[PDB]
């Protein structure tokens, strides 16, 4: 079969549920800091400590 | 259940002051607040409810003494323009701060404001939990009401109260806390 025949690649199942939601969940976290840094440093800041 | 994640014991001698960056899961939880907070500044979802059990939970991490006993946002917090209960929270929060922490000024400014605000509903529930939760507790007297808190707090007794009753029945609750039955030990 190596030369003649051949076959069909699907190649992406990545079906694992709970890594699937962790994926999502995690990625949202990202999203979450990413725009409190952003309009952390952009806007009226005002710290918790002395300048951070 | 974070703010209910007290921790008062970390800063054996001197931990206060950006100094560790304070650690380590305390940390952890001031990231989820502070991401509360601005998701809260952005998204705003229904009365800023989440901001103010946020704030709640930042003067009970400045009563362990981990993000230090500053007033400034709380402060920033009690201004005009924002929510009542945001407002309303700010100013519980501030009452304590008063409390343990002698801080004679920010009272002062609680008085003024007491005095000069629109909102009616704010000073009733500033001298309502300002009596719930007292500094200058009677014949404790260590923070020195017979200067002139006592004067002022007369006058504001008598002036500038004939705005509602219940703000001078708030004053005297006041009075009657602090100093009830007597003379103040002041003459």
């Amino acid at each position: 079969x190596x030369x003649x025949x051949x076959x069909x690649x699907x190649x992406x199942x990545x079906x694992x549920y709970q890594v699937l939601r962790e994926k999502a969940a995690s990625q949202r976290r990202d999203v979450e800091r990413a725009l409190t840094r952003f309009m952390a440093k952009t806007g009226e800041t005002q710290s918790l400590f002395k300048d951070d | 259940a974070l703010a209910n994640s007290v921790t008062p014991a970390v800063s054996v001698n001197n931990e206060v002051r950006t100094l560790d960056n304070l650690n380590p899961d305390v940390r952890l939880i001031l990231e989820e607040i502070t991401r509360f907070l601005n998701m809260e500044k952005l998204l705003p979802s229904y009365r800023h409810t989440i901001t103010v059990s946020c704030l709640r939970a930042i003067r009970v991490l400045q009563k362990n003494g981990h993000v230090p006993s500053d007033p400034a946002l709380f402060k920033s917090y009690a201004e005009y323009g924002h929510f009542v209960d945001i407002r309303i929270a700010a100013l519980e929060a501030v009452v304590d701060y008063t409390k343990v922490d002698r801080s004679y000024e920010e009272l002062q400014w609680l008085l003024n404001m007491i005095q000069n605000d629109p909102v009616p509903y704010v000073r009733h529930k500033i001298l309502n939990m300002l009596t719930k939760n007292p500094p200058f507790t009677k014949n404790m007297e260590s923070p020195l009401c017979n200067e002139a808190l006592v004067d002022q707090l007369w006058k504001l007794m008598n002036s500038g109260t004939s705005h509602d009753w219940r703000l001078r029945c708030g004053a005297v609750d006041l009075y009657f806390t602090l100093f009830g039955l007597s003379r103040p030990s002041c003459l």
